[PDB]
């Protein structure tokens, strides 16, 4: 018996990636933004 | 439903099949640049 | 790419192993089914050779389509005969196999010599989904009487290989090619899929016909539907021809258009005196198409079709359609009228969706399809000898 | 190999551009007796290492990982990494240090009244982020710096330490029996 | 000499009718289809398949008549005294099927040797290996009591490796680069399809023809009938595989396509599944491709063993699988009868026909049945009248 969460385990997996996405990016985008000015 | 598993079973080999052609496509751009 | 057609084919096969291993489980009319055989892999590979730098992919590509197919189409009709359940497999599951290998084959016969082996397999596949899917249709929604298939398979096979034909137009060989030419003894062997056509369309026509009255008549009527046919198509490729001379193209094909035109009708109470005249009306149209609606289509439609599968199939097939309709109309069947004529139009609308599908995926370049030069050549997917 | 390019993911990119091209290669070399042999060598040292580690990763985890999932997650990474890998004469598979954080980390979770399942689902969640981001800078190029030197004293003490444990584990068997 | 062809067939066949005379007296019309199915591959597949050389159809497919018009005969005297034990016996389908797979023997050597012998060196060899042939499937199918029902073992490897014995005693030293007239043509090729799609259009009449009626016969055909689907598959495959730019090579696509017929023969009656019936065939598929690239380079130049329609690939190399096959799904439990005794009928088929085409080879090695010369070999004018026109 496991507890019943809003996410399914697809669901939460998804967003886990997207925010990581989302950071990786910025990062990446910051990264780029440096050593140019 | 019979109908369900042979769209299934054709989307399962087209994806085997385009996902191989993707990868070797890649794969050669990659390499030949 | 040189490793996409191992590669399709192996992946394919073990699609097909894995299919069998999750779907299928385990004598009278064996014979029949041997008929059917020999029609599918001697009679249209063989009929297809009359090109003369062609034949190795003619029968070779034959081959390996139909085998192919008769795996796919026993797991694609048993799944829906058994909607999605576990199937056994008896004579009349080979038979039935057999048939889509002879739909596809059908189809082949439009797109031959311009199409690559790895095309072969897409489009063999997709078809027999779209074939089994439409004969399902016309077998158990519409319950039509179609025991030859002149709708299901034939009349099918022709438009779906004239709609993939027309996605696959050419702009170079709109007007012709040099290698699209026939040799004597291309013809001399192409004779030897036409007669075994010929010999054993009675067992194609009458294979899974209801055992006593219907299968009896299924066999008397398809012979002297194609007895009549070879004398029509005789006498109107002399008619058709300077100084009456035959065409080999109408000997092979047109003699061949009273075992299509029968199929609806042949287990159906019409007598020998009327499937004669429907052989003779299929040869005159198998012959009149050939020699003036193919440079028609060739030219106008933009629709190529190197065997002329259109006088053989189509044509013939959609005559047998309209015979079955007649037949009901005149007490021959007891099926329904409208359950003939839609499983006609559901026969050649399905047939020409799916074609138009299966030729947009066919047109995407990533199968090696020859160059316009190329075309008709062995020697594009073979190894040929240096003589002849 | 170890040159750093200055571009996003170039040193991904080179090794792609310098190992896939021999891909060909990589299968018609494999024709030889000497590669069976290798073969039936390499099953047997990869696969006692997963069952005994296996038996120690569930004794110390309440079977929460075990010898299924271990030899399972061999497997599938040795095979994805055989099929695409860049260096595919490495054997992939679990280690001592990797048994000692396991304990450490489940030992750390019934502490603090966690799921060490969840835990590591987690841990590879954030692992995931960072060799992304090490990839991106070309964050390997630093293996330059490691001299004959300390892979020599690397590949030693591994040696001693794999020697050891090998006679100790008979040692074990004679106070057993 | 002139008339040593003629006299030995005519001294044969009065042999044949004494014999026939002295022994022989007269379910069959159930079982008369197939028979005409296994006649068909007979005559008609195996004659057809051999005529892929464009200077030896005649002889191919006329010395493969000669052949078996005499096998099935003396098939039938031999198979009937040993299945009698020397006692008069009667004849039905089943002993004319029989003798079409004695013929059937006989043709797979006849594969091995083709271009290189004379109908009178082909006379008797059909004269011994029907005697080799029949005392082994006695052997295997009374002594040992394997299951084969499709004949794997009693009929393709000891043909094949039959065949190969007698190639390799009859080597020639000036044939090991090659010879001009070893190579196909466009119609040869063309007439030797004829032949490879009728042997494998009835190949399930050849595997179900002895097998027991009712489960036995369908789960036989069915085998046969997948498998050799699968095979075509694979062989297609490994032929674009193997050769040069990726384009088919028709002796594959002649030869390779029959191999999952002639793999799954073991295991034709056998509850393998129809999925079990089409790995044997994709296996068969790819055994056969890979024999005729690498294997037969080989044996033809470091072996001395040419063989010249690469039986060793189709009959050879998938007999044995099928033999192994079958030890296998014995072990699995698809099938009755020991592993040792599977075993047995595989190594007795093989030690046979590497014995009796040892003893056949020397016999034929003789200078007395007119075989023709290095610069003649795979050439119709040497027996034939040869039109001018091809």
């Amino acid at each position: 018996v496991q507890l019943a969460h809003h996410f399914s385990e697809p669901e939460i997996t998804l967003i886990i990636f997207g925010v990581m996405a989302g950071v990786i990016g910025t990062i990446l985008l910051i990264s780029y933004g440096i050593r140019r000015l | 439903a019979p109908v369900v598993i042979i769209l299934i079973i054709l989307c399962v080999m087209a994806g085997i099949i385009g996902t191989i052609l993707l990868i070797s496509y890649s794969i050669r751009r990659l390499i030949k640049a | 790419m040189r490793f996409t057609f191992p590669l399709m084919a192996i992946v394919l096969e073990i699609a097909m192993i894995v299919l069998f291993g999750l779907f299928v489980e385990y004598f009278e009319l064996y014979p029949l089914f041997q008929d059917v055989h020999v029609m599918i892999f001697v009679g249209f590979g063989f009929l297809m050779t009359f090109l003369k730098k062609y034949g190795f992919s003619s029968v070779g590509i034959n081959l390996l389509v139909a085998a192919l197919g008769l795996q796919w189409g026993t797991i694609v009709q048993g799944i829906l005969q058994s909607q999605g359940q576990k199937f056994n497999i008896g004579i009349k599951n080979m038979i039935n196999a057999d048939f889509s290998a002879a739909t596809v084959l059908i189809s082949f016969g439009a797109v031959l010599g311009k199409t690559s082996p790895t095309q072969m397999l897409i489009m063999t596949i997709l078809e027999i989904v779209f074939f089994a899917h439409n004969e399902y249709l016309v077998s158990e929604i519409f319950k039509a009487s179609d025991i030859g298939a002149s709708m299901t398979i034939h009349a099918f096979g022709a438009y779906f290989g004239l709609a993939v034909a027309g996605i696959l137009y050419r702009s170079g060989l709109r007007k012709g090619h040099e290698n699209e030419e026939s040799a004597y003894y291309s013809d001399l062997f192409a004779m030897i899929g036409t007669l075994f056509l010929w010999m054993f369309w009675p067992s194609f026509n009458s294979a899974i016909a209801e055992p006593g009255d219907k299968q009896c008549r299924a066999i008397v009527n398809t012979y002297f539907s194609l007895a009549a046919c070879v004398l029509t198509a005789f006498a109107f490729s002399s008619l058709v021809e300077h100084r009456g001379k035959l065409n080999m193209v109408h000997i092979q094909n047109a003699t061949l258009a009273g075992g299509v035109a029968v199929g609806t009708c042949a287990d159906m109470a019409i007598h020998p005196f009327g499937s004669m005249i429907i052989g003779s009306i299929a040869g005159m149209v198998s012959v009149l198409g050939y020699k003036f609606l193919t440079p028609l289509f060739t030219t106008k439609l933009r629709i190529h079709d190197t065997c002329g599968v259109h006088n053989l199939h189509g044509l013939p097939g959609v005559v047998g359609g309209l015979a079955g309709i007649v037949a009901v109309a005149m007490g021959a069947s007891n099926t329904s009228m409208a359950m003939q004529a839609a499983a006609l139009g559901s026969s050649i609308g399905t047939a020409v969706v799916g074609g138009l599908m299966t030729g947009l995926i066919l047109k995407l370049p990533l199968w090696g399809q020859p160059s316009d030069q190329n075309c008709y050549d062995d020697s594009v997917y073979w190894k040929v000898p240096k003589t002849r | 190999p170890l040159q750093q390019t200055g571009q996003l993911f170039g040193g991904l990119v080179r090794d792609i551009r310098r190992r896939y091209p021999y891909y060909l290669s990589d299968i018609t070399d494999a024709f030889s007796p000497q590669v069976l042999a290798a073969v039936i060598f390499i099953y047997f040292a990869a696969l006692s290492p997963a069952i005994t580690f296996g038996g120690l990763l569930g004794e110390k985890t309440r079977n929460q990982m075990g010898v299924s999932e271990l030899l399972i997650s061999t497997a599938v990474q040795g095979i994805l990494f055989a099929l695409l890998g860049a260096q595919p004469l490495l054997v992939v598979g679990f280690s001592g240090p990797l048994l000692v954080f396991e304990e450490a980390f489940f030992s750390f979770c019934e502490t603090n009244g966690l799921e060490y399942i969840v835990g590591r689902v987690w841990i590879g969640f954030w692992l995931i982020l960072l060799v992304v981001l090490v990839v991106a800078f070309e964050g390997s190029f630093l293996v330059r710096f490691i001299s004959r030197y300390t892979q020599e004293i690397f590949s030693f003490l591994i040696s001693l330490i794999f020697i050891y444990e090998t006679f100790s584990k008979l040692i074990k068997i004679f106070q057993d029996h």
